Parts: C-alpha cells; structure tokens; sequence
DNA sequence: GTGATATCTGCTTTGGGTGGGTGGGTGGGTTGAGGCAATA
DNA sequence: AAGCAGATATCAC
C-alpha cells in the first residue's frame, strides 16, 4: 500500500491521545465514561484537538481515513476495556466542526480523503441490504458452507466438501448475512451558491447505525470519504466509462439548525393575575393595536376539551382591508404550533389542502390535531370549498380514487385570511358580501374578526412611529422577545399535555343563562342566536381554564368567552344599515332589511 | 443570434474541458474556445453496427471570456446618469430617473446587519407606442445580470437566471394564473419554491 | 442426507402443542379447528402465539428467531396433524398463520437484522395486484434415462433439477416440467403505506411490498388499515440470474456462476402469513346462530316489548330534544320495505327515502350523523 | 482408460424504426395537436 | 466487439 502508516503506531499515539488530551480527567475518559453510564458504543472525535495534539495523526487520518479509522477503534477498544471491565465494540466518528470544502470544489485531489461538507437533505430512499457472508447448501447432501465476501465479490464453491459433488451449492439468500445502507441526496446551501447557478447536489452513502438519522429538509454538516467509483456502459459487458461517478461514504452527521425546574417556572406564571394578557402580549410583539385578535388565537392555540363521546377544535377568521398585517399573524401562529401547516386557497399554490402510486394527504390531514394556516381563503375553487367544509363539519377526509377508497382524520384547526373582492373593504357591503364565500362555511367558524384599515391621522402616526422602531431594534431586545416565545410555546406545550378542564355547575348555570340571554335580545323584538353558539362558548371557556392551567372552568372563563365572542359579532356581524344584533347575515347570507327589500321589490314586480 | 443566415436555426458544438481549463465557462457567458476538431470514438459493439459517420467535439486547449471620472461623479451626477438611459427615447425624465434607483437598488442591511429586502420593484402601465418595450429592452442590456421575458414567449425560470439582476416582465398583464402567482411570491419572499411530486425546493429569486 | 437439528426439534414440539395444548373448556383447541380444513378451499391454520407462549417458551422463542428457517417444518407438523382423516387428498398443502403477536414494529424499523425474524407491522393499503399460481415444488422428467424427480425447490427464480436422480445419468441440462403433478400456491403482491399515525413529522411516506399466500389472497382492500404478521425477506435480481432452463433477462455482488459478469442487487419484501384489520345467504335461523344464547334472549325480549317503537326512537337519538315525528320517520327508514321482481323480470322498490328541511341550526346535521354513527 | 478442463465455434447482441402495427404497451422511447368530459 | 452456451480435444492420474 502507498501509504506512510504504520499501525502499531497509529495506534499507541492515539491511545497517548485518549489519555493525554486536555479540553482548553481528559475529556475522552471523561466520554468514555459516559458510554460505559449511557451503553451506546460511540465516541465521537473533534479533528481539531487531534491537531493540537498531533499534527501527524491529524495528517495521516485525514489522507488516509480507511486505513487510520480502525486503527482508532483498536486504540479506544483497548483503553476501554482497560479501565471498565456492551452489545458491540465502540466505534469512532472522527468529525469537523466546521465544512473544510465546497461541494463545488471537489477535486479529483480529494478522492479516499476525509472532508466535510454542508447542505440540506432532499431525498433519502429506502434501506439497502449488502451482503457481508453468503450462505451455501448443496443440493444434493444439504451440506452447508460460509463463505465472506470479499471486495464486492464472493468465491463460490465448485465442489461440495461432504460429497465431492461439482456444481452443487446453491446461493440461500436468506440464509445469508445483511448489513444496511442508504442513499442520501444533499442539495448544496443557499448561501454559498453562486449567484444566477442552479444548486448542486450530492451523493451520500450511509450504513449500519447512520442510517436514518437524517430526514428531508434537514440542514446538516456530514463528514465523511470521498470516493469514485467506475460506470458500466451497460449491465452485459464488462466495459467501463472514462469518467468515474463520485459520492461520499458517510462517517458523521451533525445537524446545524419537562423539567422540574421549568414546570415550577412554569405553575408561578401561571399564578400571575394577569397571565392571560401577559401570553397575548408574548403572541405576536411586531402586530400593533391587535388586542382581541391575539387573544382569540391564544385561545385557539390552547384549544378546548377532548370530550371523546364535539369538536374540541377553534376556527377563526380574519377579514380585512389589504396592508394590514394578516399574513404576518399567519406567519407567527405557524412558528409557534408544532404539528402545523402553512397553505394557500389558490389552486396554482405549491402545498395543497386537499388529499391526491403513494397517497398523498393535504395540509389538512398532515395538520390533524393542529392549525392549518390558510392565507388566500376568498380565493378557493368550489372543490377546495367542499373539502374545507367537510373537513370542518366531519373532521375526516374521504377519499374514492385510483382503487382506494378511505377516510382520513382530519382533527385540525383553521386560521383563515380574508380578503375583499373590491381593492378596498366597503362599509355599505356586510361581512357576506365584501367576501365571496358561502354563508354556509362561514357560520362554521367560532370567531370572525375585522381588520379595518382606519382614516385617522393619529393612528397613523402611531404605526410609523412604531415600524420605524421595529426597524431600528437591537439585538437583545430581539433575543429578550425569543426567549419569551420559547417561554410562550413551552407553557403550551405544558398545557396540552396535563390540563383537561371540566365544567363546573356554576359554568353550566352561567352558559345555559348567557344562552338564553343572547336568545332574548331578538325575541325582544328576529333572532338574534342560534344553538352552534352556545357549542363556540363552551369551547372559548374551556380554552380560558386552560390558559390558567386550570381542571375546573369557572364563571370568569365563561365572561371572558362572553365577551369575545360579543366583541367577534360587533365587528363582523354589523349591517351597515340599522345596527348589529342581526345575526341573519350569518345564518342566511342576507341581510334582514336586505330580505325586506327583495321581498318588497318582488312584491311589486307581482303587482 | 447575429451570425445566424436568413431563415437558418442556430447550431451547437460539444466542447470537452481537462484540468486546469475547468470552472472558467459557465452558461450564458460569451467565449472563444481554441481546441482540437476530432470525432467521438465509439465503443464495443456500436463500433460495428454504426457506419462511417461520427459525431464530433472540440477538445478545448484554451477559453476566453468575452480626476476627470471623479469629476463626472462630483457635479449634478444624478441628472446626468438619468438622462443616459436610452436617450434615443424622449420625454420620460423622471421614469428614466425611478429605473436608475431600480439598478443601484437600496441598501440591503439593516442598522444592525439583519437582512432586509433592498430591492425596487417598478410597473409601467401606459397606453401603447409609448416606448415601454423599448425601456425595458435598454434596462435588459445596461444590467450585469438580467433577462428579458414576455408574457407568452415562456412560462414555467428565467427568474432563477436574474438572481441578484433585473426581469424585465414585457406584457404583464398577459401572462396566466400560474406565472403570476410565481412573480407574486417573488416580490413577497425572493425565492422560487417547486414540487416534483411532493419533492420541495427552493430556489433563490 | 445432512439434517438440520434444530428445525426437525421446532417440528416435533409443534406437533406436540397441536396435539396437546388444551383450551378453557378442556377440549383440544386447534382439533376443532383443524377438522375444518377437510374442505377445498380451506388450507390454513391460525393458531395464536399466546397460546404456543403459554405451551412452550423456548419453542416460541425459536420459532421467533428462525421463523424463515423452520415455517417448512411447520407446515409439515400441521400436514401429520391433519394425515388422519380420510378426506384429504395426499397432494393438498397445508400453511400456518400467526395471530396475536404481542409486541409491534414500525415500517422504518424493518432493518436487515430483522431478516428471517418473525414480525408484525401495521400499515395501510395503496395498491393490490391480481392473484397468480406460484410455484414451490416442480415435477421433472429426465430426458436421458425417463426417470421423474420429483420436489424440486424454488428459489425467486425457476429452478431445474441440478443433478439426474439417477446415479447412473449424468444429465445436467435436459428436464421437462410436468405441471399436472407439480404444487403450486396463490400468491398476491401488495403495496402498503405508512399510517398517518405513524408518520414522522414532515417526511414522506415510505412504502413497502408485501406478499400474501394461500388464504390471505384477495383479504386486503386498497385504503385499508391492516395488521401483518409474517416476515422480512430479500428477494435478488431475477432478471441477472441465468439457469438452464432459463436465459438472463435484461452495484452488487459479483462470481457468481449464474451471474457471469452481471452484479446482484437484492430489495426487502414482507412475506405475510397473516392479515387482520388493524381495529376490528342469510337467513333468520343463520342469524340467529351467529349470536351468543345472551344476545338471543335479548332479541327475543326487545321483540316481545310493548313499548318497542318508542324505546328505540330515544335510544337512537338521545342527544335531540323533541321531534318524535322525525326519529319515528328515520327508524322506518332504518328498518325499511320488501323489495321485490314481477314476473317480467322489473323490481319494485322497496327501500325509502326520507327528507328533513330545516332552519338553520335545527339539528338535521345531528340527525344524519346519529344515523351515520 | 475416465474425469475434469482447457480450447475452439456459433449465436446474438444494440434498442429501431426496411422488423410489424395482423405482436403488446404490465416489456420500453417530450412535443405537439386533437378529441372527450367536466368545466366555467 | 464481448460474452455465454455448446462442442470437443486434451492432459493427468
Ligand atoms: N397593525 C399593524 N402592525 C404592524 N405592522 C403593520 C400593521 N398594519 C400594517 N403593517 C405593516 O404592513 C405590512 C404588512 O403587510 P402584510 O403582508 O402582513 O399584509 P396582509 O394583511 O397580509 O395584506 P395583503 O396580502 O392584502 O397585502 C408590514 O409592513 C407591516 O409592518
Ligand atoms: N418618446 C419616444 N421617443 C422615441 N421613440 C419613441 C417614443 N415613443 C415611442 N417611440 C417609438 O415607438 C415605437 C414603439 O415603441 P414600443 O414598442 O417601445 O412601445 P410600447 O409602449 O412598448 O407599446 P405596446 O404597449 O404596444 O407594447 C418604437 O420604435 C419606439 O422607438
Ligand atoms: N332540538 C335540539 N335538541 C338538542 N340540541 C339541539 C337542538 N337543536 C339544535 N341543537 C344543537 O345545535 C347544534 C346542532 O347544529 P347542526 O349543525 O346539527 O345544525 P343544522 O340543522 O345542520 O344547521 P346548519 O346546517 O345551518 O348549521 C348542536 O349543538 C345541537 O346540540
Ligand atoms: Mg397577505
Ligand atoms: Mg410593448
Ligand atoms: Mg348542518
Ligand atoms: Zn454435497
Ligand atoms: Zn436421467
């Protein structure tokens, strides 16, 4: 071999290396404890600290990785046995820190070399098995022999032992012994590409424990050799092409992006008097002047009850005017959920919400217990509409395509955006009318809010005041307003997993009375209320006992989801004529006094 | 394209690059190759069923890419670059000034070092004849990196070739559905996002 | 002939928990299960792996860890189980099917240190492909000396006879397959998916091919949630091997005879024994038959209740205050007409239909989802 | 003198349209123009 | 040109 490697000596400095090296107990003892505490038989390796130790070892495993590698292993396997008297020997995965190569500039130099290079995971297939021993069995005296394989090629016997027989033993497959492997495509990073060039991609191998360790969408750091390997003219002939094809034998991937103690933190926030306004505050600190909103989708993010015998899920609406700050609401909820989806209602959008050989699930399925985030909601087709309403109603998905014939759950939450048909909202137009969707699918939704753009001159002096003082914000302010959405999604996450409010008798007396109350106000004069509304309250009161961390809904939830909800209709529900306590909008897609008028102009037209 | 004869299509030659002549030509670039006229060489049995004729290929030997200017900056610079855009046009002093800011671009920083979006979007809406055609067509051969498309000319990329450039967008109001909601999502997140059967990428635009 | 020990050990405790293992009752279980198979279409045995625990622990644990290696033996035992009565013919074949397994694995967990091992896996169903005639043993004549071979085993790949039985024949080349007396067994190809359950986070589904015998032919729906117990295996590159009787058809292993120059790749396929739905003619005596002696008499005393239409009325929708009318209406429904054929061959309708229009928030939606649940 | 085992000989391959659309597209080949059903 | 199937003469023991 053309290699300046010495084994025995490989070996000793870096066992000297293991017992020397000092992190500016030596470190390694201090991991190789750890393995022997934890029973997981890797020790990873930075390649700097070789370096500083030994600036020959770091030279030879660098040039040559497959010969150094084992001699590694040797060495580690020693030492610790040495000092411990495990299903497997402990294995190296020497690794960078940092990418020491571009996948541009790889070289023909480089081949059978260790580097490490950055990118995002695209695709990775499914497992490869390689065959390590063949499994032979004459057929004629079922005599059984094992054969290793050697260099991707395997002897296979020409005479049975026991028999004599010529052309005897047949190759048992299963028999045999596999070991894994996978194929990994890496896309070359956003940042260092060059600009105009389409992105470059990667060819990464992967075995035994490797395997599955990284997922599409991925940002990785993976350290491994380089190799290149000849290409077949085609699968008869023995011929191969001038120009090798290259990939990269993975050796270390590094992905580059409760407690006591938290859930103490977390139980005295949840003993603050205010906690409610202190969590919409955390929500969304860039939004301005948008208290109610961010209450709602608090409360959304929280969600009510699993009953299991009832939705349990909130929907929420927001309408507006263009250039307010909808989208960017969208955008903060769908950071902050984690089983969650960002979707658009046009058709032409890249992710879709409906299900579409690999079955294929919308955002809807994909978000099922989550928040669907659905941005261009006026601009949806028919169909997308009757999936929305189904998915809504149901909570499943039913799908009669190609010969297969299910139903997906869908247990998901939908925050919407709205915009108008006009280039501006119009005030003589109601909620149905400026919005060109169904009335049926919007008396779905629990809350619906309106974002109006306003005339006033104060208030927007007060907005530029604070865009330019976003636009100028620091770096700690910034990191302060992180770690509180940390805060924020942890108490969340907390919530979710340990609270399940109840309704107690004074909630019930308190919402069957709210009920009967928002009834009165039309019988007084129409209605005024339908039963789904009562649904919406229990759900809003039993979110509220869960921002508490409550098990027990009181009279204050049932107030505070009174007067939510009350506020939600004075925005939406208002005809432009007369006043607000219409709720007919909602229910039938007409105003009352609209519906007073077709009937008087139809009457007319009969006279 | 101007060396084509009358009524000709453009034809292409294949050009082999070794060693240290690599990574010197990338697409869209004008070169001059020198290098060797040779046939391609089959192999094994197409050797025998091919007859007399072969393809060919240019083995490259070597590629070639193809105070007073104080004092110009000092004085009323900003009017006298303005009016150097096409000045075979006439009358459109301040457009021609909003398309020299759309080439120098704004600042792309924050006080801080953030990341924010510098660049200047502009729409020309005219009745015709008015030398819009004619403006984006100067902009498209002034700017570095850039490309002109028409809103039926193509549809379903040159957005990812004007990375860091100028699309100039001719017909704008022609194009459908699909190629608008593209240049929509430009403007918003200065990517490219495409699904090959549920595969996503981005692209940077 | 070389034995293998520990298979030939499997077949015998097998045999010995058929014949032996005793139910609550105190009857042989799988006795009364095993007469059944005397008809045509019957050829596999569930036995559950609770039961085989209980009998023997060391045998399930073999029976575990060399499932590939011993099922022949198996179904050999299961074969001598069955010998004794008359009706079967001496050429039928006979399979086993595992039932409950109690610990489960995830599709991205069948690696290759899986292979062999006795699994059970959920999934759902994509595609189903139509069933062929496999087959596992061929009948051959020599053409040299006219003696037959008979059990010739298959491997992926149709496979001759190496050797003449003869020892005097020499023959290496020439066989003729004789299908009359060769045995074959149903086969069907799969396609399944990972559950939406199962799925990781933002990942793409990952697909696996399953392979169903005998039985378990025709058991699965494309859409379904199913349960498979079996095993995972590799299945080599057909198209690379070459045979005698059979020419190569257009990286691996190399040096193989079979292979000339060609590279052996090899793929994971499920062989399930057994399929069940992840969550689980007739006449008046049938049904009733198929009932427990419990649920019969609480028929009879719901048919003898005077106050039945009412009852059930409330019992079908207890969540809607008032409209009697309606759930009255809907029961008829439920319950429905005689359809019935003229003479001539036309049908007169005997099923009805059924209306509700309502106000807004009425609660018709709840009627249509009480009738649905 | 028989059992390998080494040498020699003849077949057909390739994907391709002079090898067919009276083989078949579940055996496998971009680009455009042309009928459908559902669509708006 | 490249490679497998078949035929056959040839060394060795
Ligand atoms: N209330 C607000 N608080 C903070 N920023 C706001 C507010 N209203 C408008 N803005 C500013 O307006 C821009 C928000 O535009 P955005 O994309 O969020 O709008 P949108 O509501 O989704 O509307 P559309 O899609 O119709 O343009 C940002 O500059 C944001 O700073
Ligand atoms: N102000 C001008 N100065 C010089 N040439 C002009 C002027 N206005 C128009 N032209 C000439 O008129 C002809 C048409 O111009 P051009 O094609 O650019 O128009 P346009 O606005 O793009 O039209 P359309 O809307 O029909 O596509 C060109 O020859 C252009 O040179
Ligand atoms: N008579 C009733 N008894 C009990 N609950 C009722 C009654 N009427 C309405 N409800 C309540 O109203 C809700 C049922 O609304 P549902 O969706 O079924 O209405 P709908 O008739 O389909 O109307 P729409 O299609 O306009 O929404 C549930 O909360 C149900 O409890
Ligand atoms: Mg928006
Ligand atoms: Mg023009
Ligand atoms: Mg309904
Ligand atoms: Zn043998
Ligand atoms: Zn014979």
């Amino acid at each position: 071999w053309g290699t300046d490697v010495n084994v025995a000596a490989c070996k000793e400095n870096f066992q000297r290396f293991l017992q020397r090296f000092i992190d500016p107990e030596p470190l390694y003892m201090q991991r190789l404890g750890e393995i022997n505490v934890i029973g997981e038989p890797f020790l990873n390796v930075n390649c700097e600290h070789i370096k500083s130790f030994d600036k020959n070892l770091y030279r030879q495993l660098i040039s040559y990785p497959q010969e150094v590698i084992p001699t590694f292993d040797m060495a580690v396997n020693e030492i610790f046995f040495d000092r411990y008297p495990l299903e497997h020997q402990i294995q190296v995965r020497p690794f960078n820190a940092l990418k020491t190569k571009n996948m541009r500039n790889l070289n023909p130099e480089d081949i059978d070399q260790l580097i490490t290079i950055s990118g995002m995971v695209i695709r990775t297939s499914q497992l490869i098995p390689e065959m390590q021993e063949a499994f032979f069995q004459c057929q004629v005296c079922a005599h059984t022999t094992r054969v290793e394989m050697d260099r991707g090629r395997i002897a296979e016997p020409s005479v049975c032992g026991r028999c004599h027989t010529t052309h005897s033993m047949a190759l048992i497959h299963n028999r045999s012994l596999f070991s894994d492997k996978q194929m990994i495509k890496l896309q070359e990073s956003p940042e260092d590409m060059p600009a105009g060039q389409t992105p470059h991609t990667v060819i990464l191998f992967a075995h035994n424990d490797l395997v599955d360790k990284v997922q599409p969408g991925d940002r990785v750091n993976v350290t491994g050799i380089y190799r290149a390997v000849p290409i077949r003219v085609n699968p008869r002939v023995s011929n191969v092409k001038s120009v090798y094809k290259t990939h990269i034998d993975v050796i270390h991937y590094r992905k580059t992006d409760f407690s006591e103690k938290r859930v103490e933190l977390l139980k005295e926030l949840s003993r603050k008097p205010d906690i409610y306004e202190r969590l919409a505050s955390a929500l969304a600190p860039s939004i301005y002047e948008h208290e109610d909103i961010k209450k709602g989708i608090l409360l959304q993010l929280f969600g009510g009850t699993r009953k299991d015998f009832f939705r349990a899920e909130i929907n929420i609406l927001l309408c507006g005017d263009p250039g307010t700050s909808k989208s960017q609401l969208l955008q903060y909820v769908y950071n902050l959920v984690p089983r969650g989806q960002y979707t658009s209602g046009k058709g032409s959008s890249a992710v879709g919400l409906t299900a579409y050989l690999v079955l294929q699930t919308g955002a809807l399925v994909l978000s099922d217990n989550g928040i669907c985030c659905i941005d261009e909601f006026d601009k949806m087709n028919e169909s997308t509409r009757s999936v929305l309403h189904e998915v809504m109603e149901q909570q499943t998905l039913s799908i009669a395509k190609a010969g297969i014939i299910c139903q997906l759950n869908a247990r998901t939450s939908v925050l919407a955006a709205a915009n108008p048909i006009e280039s501006q909202w119009n005030p003589k137009k109601t909620t149905i009318e400026n919005i060109q969707l169904p009335h049926t699918l919007l008396s779905r939704f629990d809350l619906i809010f309106l974002l109006l753009d306003p005339q006033d001159e104060a208030y927007d002096r007060r907005l530029a005041h604070h865009l330019v003082a976003l636009y100028y914000q620091s770096e700690e302010q910034a990191e302060e307003e992180l770690l509180d959405m940390a805060v924020l999604k942890d108490y969340i996450a907390y919530a979710h997993s340990t609270i399940m409010p109840r309704l107690s008798e004074e909630a019930s007396q308190a919402l069957i009375e709210a009920y009967v109350d928002m009834r009165k106000i039309g019988s007084s004069r129409m209605v005024s209320a339908y039963p789904r509304q009562l649904e919406s309250l229990i759900r809003l009161a039993e979110a509220h006992a869960k921002v508490r961390l409550s098990n027990k809904v009181e009279a204050i939830d049932v107030e505070e989801a009174k007067r939510l909800h009350r506020e939600a209709l004075k925005q939406s529900a208002t005809d432009p004529r007369t006043g607000i306590v219409d709720i007919s909008i909602l229910t039938t897609g007409m105003s009352a006094t609209s519906r007073k008028r077709k009937e008087e102009l139809a009457e007319a037209l009969k006279k | 394209s101007d060396q084509v004869p009358v009524g000709n299509i453009p034809r292409s030659i294949t050009v082999l690059v070794e060693g240290e002549n690599t990574r010197i030509a990338q697409p869209g670039d004008h070169v001059s190759v020198t290098g060797i006229f040779l046939p391609i060489l089959r192999t094994g049995f197409r050797q025998v069923v091919q007859g007399l004729l072969s393809e060919t290929y240019l083995e490259a030997h070597r590629i070639v890419k193809m105070e007073e200017l104080r004092q110009i900056a000092e004085e009323d610079f900003y009017e006298k670059l303005a009016a150097s855009i096409a000045p075979e046009i006439y009358g459109h002093e301040d457009v021609k000034k909003a398309l020299l800011l759309l080439l120098v671009g704004g600042v792309d920083q924050s006080p801080r070092g953030m990341k924010i979006r510098g660049n200047i979007n502009i729409c020309l809406m005219g009745d015709p004849g008015v030398a819009k055609s004619q403006l984006l067509s100067y902009i498209d051969r002034l700017a570095p990196r850039s490309q002109y498309t028409t809103g039926r000319g193509s549809s379903g990329g040159a957005l990812v070739l004007a990375d860091q450039g100028v699309c100039c967008i001719d017909e704008f109001d022609k194009m459908a559905e699909a190629d608008r909601t593209a240049i929509h999502e430009v403007m918003e997140q200065q990517t490219i996002s495409i699904a090959k059967a549920g595969i996503l990428t981005t692209l940077n635009a | 002939e070389v034995r293998d020990e520990v298979a030939e050990k499997c077949q015998k405790l097998f045999l010995d928990f058929l014949e032996e293992f005793q139910s609550s009752d105190g009857e042989i279980k799988y006795l009364q299960l095993a007469e059944e198979l005397i008809r045509p279409e019957r050829n596999t045995l569930v036995v559950s792996f609770v039961d085989l625990e209980q009998f023997n622990q060391q045998l399930s644990t073999t029976i575990q860890e060399e499932f590939y290696r011993v099922y022949p033996y198996l179904c050999r035992a299961l074969k001598t189980f069955v010998k004794d009565r008359k009706e079967i013919p001496l050429a039928k074949d006979f399979y086993v099917a595992f039932q409950d397994l109690p610990t489960r694995h995830k599709i991205r967990e069948l690696t290759s240190s899986r292979i062999g091992l006795l699994t059970r896996i959920s999934g759902q169903v994509v595609r189903t492909h139509p069933v062929h005639p496999e087959l596992v043993s061929g009948t051959f004549l020599c053409l040299d000396c006219q003696t037959v071979i008979r059990d010739v085993e298959q491997q992926f790949k149709y496979t001759q006879p190496n050797i003449c039985r003869n020892p005097v024949c020499a023959n290496r080349r020439r066989f003729l397959l004789d299908t009359n007396k060769s045995r074959f067994v149903d086969f069907q190809k799969v396609r399944i998916q990972e559950t939406q359950a199962e799925l990781p986070r933002g990942s793409i589904p990952r697909s696996l091919e399953v392979i169903l015998r005998a039985e378990a032919v025709e058991s699965a729906q494309a859409g379904d949630k199913c349960d498979f117990t079996g095993t995972l295996i590799v299945v080599p590159d057909v198209s690379k091997l070459s045979t005698p009787g059979a020419r190569a058809e257009t990286e691996g292993i190399r040096g193989l005879r079979a292979l000339g120059v060609r590279d052996l790749s090899y793929r994971l396929v499920f062989l399930a024994c057994c399929v069940a739905p992840t969550n689980p003619e007739q006449t008046a005596e049938s049904i009733k038959n198929q009932m427990t002696v419990k649920e019969w008499e609480k028929v009879f005393e719901m048919s003898q209740d005077k106050n039945l239409y009412h009852n059930l009325c409330t019992s079908l929708f207890p969540t809607i205050h008032g409209n009697d009318e309606v759930k009255r209406g809907v029961l008829l429904m439920l319950f429905g007409g005689v359809p019935k054929t003229t003479g001539e061959g036309t049908s007169l309708r005997g099923d009805i239909n059924v209306c509700i229009v309502g106000d807004p928030s009425t609660a018709k939606s709840q009627f249509l989802k009480h009738v649905e649940e």
